[PDB]
């Protein structure tokens, strides 16, 4: 939570949820004698894919909405 | 219901090719509906959300990784 | 002929039955982190420094 304060500033909640939930998962697969391997392998495939759907289907350019963006992104924030 | 409905809203837009302008719909949690976030100036910088994906996964895998613990006693 | 040596005192089969059992189970507690499906190991220091 520390270094995503220190390198985005925001999120820092998310990322520890996010986190505490991938970790219980990945230990209900390993139960069932799923290898810690496979599942830090496709664990590190779907992050991967993640990012590239999120560039490539779920941005929004800025620059077709103005000032309003930058008040929108603050409000939310 | 509610995450129900946005998975739905999220499958129609992933196999429709005509409504695509679905995958903005998010959460109204003043009124426990779907939202067209786009529309409703819901914005998060993308940065925030790839950096939180790629460090969690990180710790996740950190952690995944450990199958044994050794705690030496205090030495004091 | 015979019998040959007594063999009195035992203390050196003991000694090298404590080695060999202590080294054996060295071995065996480090054996699951061998090979690419062995998973790591986690040490915490007397003074609380960890490592993986
Ligand atoms: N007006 C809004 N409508 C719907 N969802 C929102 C709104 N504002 C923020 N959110 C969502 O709430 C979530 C929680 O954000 P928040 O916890 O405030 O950030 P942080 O994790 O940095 O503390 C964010 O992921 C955001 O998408
Ligand atoms: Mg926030």
């Amino acid at each position: 939570a520390d270094l995503q304060d220190k390198e985005v500033g925001d999120g820092t909640t998310s990322v520890v949820i996010i986190a505490a939930e991938l970790l219980k998962n990945a230990d209900e697969l390993v139960k069932q004698k799923i290898h810690p391997t496979s599942v830090i392998s496709g664990y590190r495939l779907a992050c991967k894919e993640a990012v590239r759907y999120i560039n490539e289907n779920l941005i929004v350019n800025t620059d077709e909405l103005g000032r309003d963006c930058l008040i929108n992104a603050a409000k939310t924030s | 219901d509610l995450v129900a409905k946005l998975r739905a809203f999220h499958n129609e837009a992933q196999v429709n090719p005509e409504r695509k302008n679905l995958k903005w719909i998010g959460l109204d949690l003043s009124n426990g509906k779907p939202r067209d976030n786009k529309q409703a100036g819901v914005f998060e910088p993308t940065i925030v959300k790839v950096k939180s994906l790629k460090f969690a996964t990180e710790a996740a895998i950190t952690i995944l990784r450990i199958d044994d613990l050794i705690k030496l006693h205090p030495e004091s | 002929r015979g019998k040959g040596a007594y063999q009195d005192r035992d203390k050196p089969a003991q000694i090298r039955f404590s080695n060999i059992s202590a080294a054996k189970a060295v071995a065996d507690a480090i054996r699951t982190s061998l090979g690419p499906k062995g998973m790591d190991k986690m040490i915490q220091d007397g003074k609380g420094d960890v490592t993986i």
